[PDB]
């Protein structure tokens, strides 16, 4: 199946008491490898899961400047914005950013991309064919002038189209227990009768990886259904993630619906139904 | 350089010294610096890194030190100089950020750490004329400058003509050859030659002269040598539009 | 190791092509450089590269190769100026590191030679005098001399200039009774004089 | 593998 | 600009027993700006020791982080998060339900 690797970085200026804040982190699929966080005494891109120690020093001295460089160019930035936007020196702002790779079941290039936000709008990003910008307001513009006049979207492309997709399949070679693993949602249910008439079937789902699941409820003619309460999918923190699919039925009338699992982890897609 | 500047640019100095150098940027602002040397051969060594103001970052364990006391002012600095330390010290700079890189080197600064400044020697310059075929088989003057016995290792030779300067049918050796290979600290010696139409060194009014620029001890540096403080200076030798 | 130029000095006749190679280790590398150095002067960009193929910037050609961590430089129609040592750099672990670079020697071009060896003196002295090979063909070393109690230099290419003309020179001297121009043994076809 | 290019202020 | 109110999910790692060791966790995601106050409350009283996933977010570029802390829940002994957020005019506390 598809892979991929993204870094998100985040940096929120703290008027009145130091530099912003930088924290980056590194993922490879629905798993984090790597991180770092300027309010750390480290001080250091440090590592988040066993396959990635493996690297060398080189690696970490390398990936530790990069990121201090990043760091570096957010704080400028910040700067920056306030006075594209007229703003005072008093507020606090964010500047966000986020690259990645995505590859097919062949572990070849699919899509790249690289977009940027500040405070918590879209700001200015790299289209599909890593070659155009898309600016957001009037001040992207001015920035997107200049980062065609640096053919910043070139260096890009060499990256995420190059590097980008090496190194992912890289960590996919190594992590190949952890990022090519694959965990099987350990589905249960659970009823709740809204007292008399009606009831709240609560199909569940916990310890899957990786976090892409479905789980659809259905019932005699055509499947589906609305009264259904679907909660984001959420991290079970021990690496997998836990989620659930309620809907709303007549008491007894209900033994006559059931939500359908799907997952890769999945050989053959459940169906679990209730049974009192 | 017309956006970044390295002091100085020549030093000798001797083992045990203190040592200071420069670096000044202008035209661009929260730059990356870096402190780069280039010693043995060729190729640069990475010595210091700063991703901004008062940050920097050792790239080696090291008997120098460096700091960034402003955006545009980064300094190399060392409590006494080993000879070890002796190179070709290179400031330069990258844009703000992590792009194409590509760094802006500047004058860079030499270093020759010498152990007994005793050694020191200034060239002297005694510049040789045309011969007597050359004008009248080639119709073309070659005058030939030669400074010698000099030490440490190199200076910088000029020709000028009636003043001015000149660049144009010059050429001086690639580097200084010892006076003798067998001993190391041996003197050196560089030639240059500065060829002109015969007909324009004929021109006697037409002063030609080599203008050798050594660099040496400083002034306010020790000194016991009965003979005086061989320190930077400029030793050069003339020569007029000879006819005949 | 890391970034791994081939030293030099190469010999490429002016006119003539030249190619210089560097191979970086780390697949981690995303730019690449060529950087010129005269003895002297400090290290002078060229050209930079990030994907793979030939960027062509004058004379001057680079040539990346990520599958093979290979990066070239090709100097089409080499001049005598383009003498040199060129530095190969690799923007990686966000900066640049170096080779130990490559000393390169466009050897000019004498059209029509004329090895003679004259004899100069010193303006302002008679006695003191030094001994001039020069005028001679492209092809000839200069070879070093022995008893170094006399001393020789390495050819040296002089600016031709604007009366268009470009000549190799050596010189030679020595404080001794005797030594006198006709030594530096070496190539026919030579005028001495006197 | 941060990308080592392409990042500049904006 | 723009500000989200977070949204809360608090529950446990695997299914509590009970006199058995697990792990109480506070998500909160969808919110804006980043800086926000969250803690782990046992019987009202807050959990000296928790610690938190590193900061992220998602596509609309809205935050999500995940407190966590381990524990051993009972019969007894109530479990919930509080969360402040420049987004709730009041601070919201989010009972820990167990079949939930």
């Amino acid at each position: 199946g598809s892979h991929s690797m993204r870094y998100f970085f985040t940096s929120v200026s703290r008027p009145g008491r130091g530099e912003p804040r930088f924290i980056a982190v590194g993922y490879v699929d629905d798993t984090q490898f790597v991180r770092f966080d300027s309010d750390a005494a480290s001080q250091r891109m440090e590592p988040r899961a066993p396959w990635i120690e493996q690297e060398g020093p080189e690696y970490w001295d390398g990936e530790t400047r990069k990121v201090k460089a990043h760091s570096q160019t957010h704080r400028v930035d910040l700067g920056t914005l306030r006075g594209y936007y007229n703003q005072s020196e008093a507020g606090s702002h964010t500047v966000q950013r986020m690259y990645g790779c995505d590859v097919g079941s062949d572990w070849r290039f699919l899509r790249g991309y690289h977009q940027y936000a500040y405070d918590g709008k879209d700001y200015i990003a790299l289209k599909e064919d890593l070659r155009s910008w898309t600016a957001a307001d009037m001040a992207a513009q001015t920035t997107k002038h200049k980062w065609e006049a640096a053919h910043v979207a070139e260096q890009l492309r060499a990256y995420l189209e190059g590097t980008c997709v090496e190194w992912l399949r890289r960590y996919l070679e190594n992590g190949k227990e952890t990022l090519q693993r694959t965990d099987a949602p350990k589905t249960h249910m659970t009823h709740h009768a809204v007292s008399d008439h009606e009831a709240t079937l609560r199909c569940w789902a916990l310890s899957f990886y990786p976090a892409e699941i479905t789980l659809t409820w259905q019932r005699d003619g055509e499947d589906q259904t609305q009264d259904t309460e679907l909660v984001e999918t959420r991290p079970a923190g021990d690496g997998t993630f836990q989620k659930w699919a309620a809907v709303v039925v007549p008491s007894g009338q209900e033994q006559r619906y059931t939500c359908h699992v799907q997952h890769e982890g999945l050989p053959k897609p459940l169906t679990l139904r209730w049974e009192p | 350089s017309q956006t970044i500047h390295q002091w100085p640019a020549t030093l000798v100095q001797p083992v045990g010294s203190p040592l200071s150098l420069e670096c000044t940027v202008e035209g661009t602002s929260n730059p990356n610096l870096y402190w780069y040397r280039q010693a043995a051969g060729r190729g640069l060594q990475l010595l210091f890194y700063s991703v901004g103001i008062g940050q920097i970052s050792s790239e080696v364990p090291q008997n120098l030190s460096a700091s960034r006391p402003q955006d545009r002012q980064f300094i190399l600095s060392s409590k006494k100089l080993l000879l070890s330390d002796s190179g070709f010290y290179l400031c330069a700079w990258s844009e703000t950020g992590l792009g194409t890189g590509e760094l802006f080197f500047g004058e860079g600064s030499r270093l020759t750490v010498l152990e007994d400044l005793k050694n020191v020697f200034p060239p002297e310059v005694a510049v040789f004329e045309p011969s007597e075929a050359e004008i009248s088989h080639t119709q073309k003057a070659t005058l030939v400058c030669l400074a010698t016995g000099f030490y440490p290792d190199h200076v910088e030779l000029s020709w000028w003509v009636n003043g001015k300067e000149v660049h144009s049918g010059v050429c001086t050796d690639p580097q200084p050859l010892k006076e003798q290979p067998a001993l190391n600290d041996s003197r050196y010696a560089l030639s240059s030659r500065l060829r002109v139409s015969a007909t324009f060194w004929q021109d006697p009014r037409n002063h030609f002269r080599c203008q050798v620029q050594f660099y040496g001890l400083s002034e306010n540096d020790e000194w016991t040598q009965d003979r005086a403080k061989p320190v930077t200076q400029i030793v050069s030798a003339e020569a007029w539009g000879r006819a005949d | 190791q890391e970034v791994e130029q081939n030293s030099g000095p190469l010999s490429v006749p002016e006119g003539a092509i030249a190619s210089l190679n560097c191979t970086y280790s780390d697949r981690g590398s995303q730019s690449f450089f060529w950087y010129r150095q005269y003895s002297g002067k400090s290290p002078e960009l060229i050209m930079f590269i990030y994907s793979n193929g030939d960027k062509e910037d004058g004379r001057f050609t680079a040539q990346l190769n990520k599958a093979s961590q290979y990066v070239s430089l090709l100097i089409r129609d080499s001049q005598p100026s383009d003498s040199a040592t060129y530095l190969c750099a690799v923007n990686v672990a966000g900066k640049s590191t170096f080779g130990d670079g490559t000393t390169l020697t466009v050897k000019p071009n004498i059209q029509n030679p004329d090895p003679a060896v004259y004899q100069l003196r010193d303006s302002k002295s008679s006695d003191k005098s030094v001994c001039l090979f020069t005028d001679f063909d492209s092809q000839t070393n200069v070879s070093q001399s022995k008893d170094s109690d006399v001393y020789i230099t390495d050819k040296c290419v002089l600016d031709m200039r604007s009366m268009d003309f470009k000549s190799n020179s050596a010189v030679a001297w020595s404080n001794k009774s005797d030594f006198a121009c006709a030594n530096a043994f070496n190539n026919s076809i030579i005028p001495e004089d006197t | 593998e941060l990308a080592g290019i392409g990042i500049l202020t904006v | 600009m723009i500000q989200r109110t977070p949204k809360i999910q608090v529950y446990s790692r695997h299914p509590a027993e009970n006199g058995k060791s697990n792990f109480l966790n506070c998500y909160v995601s969808g919110f804006h700006p980043s800086d926000i106050e969250v803690d782990l409350l046992k019987n009202g009283e807050r959990i000296e020791k928790v610690e938190h996933s590193d900061l992220s977010f998602s596509k609309d570029w809205s935050f999500y982080l995940l407190y966590y802390t381990e524990f051993t829940p009972t019969e007894k002994d109530e479990y919930a998060c509080r969360v402040n957020h420049v987004t709730l005019s009041q601070p919201k506390i989010v009972k820990w339900d167990r079949d939930m």
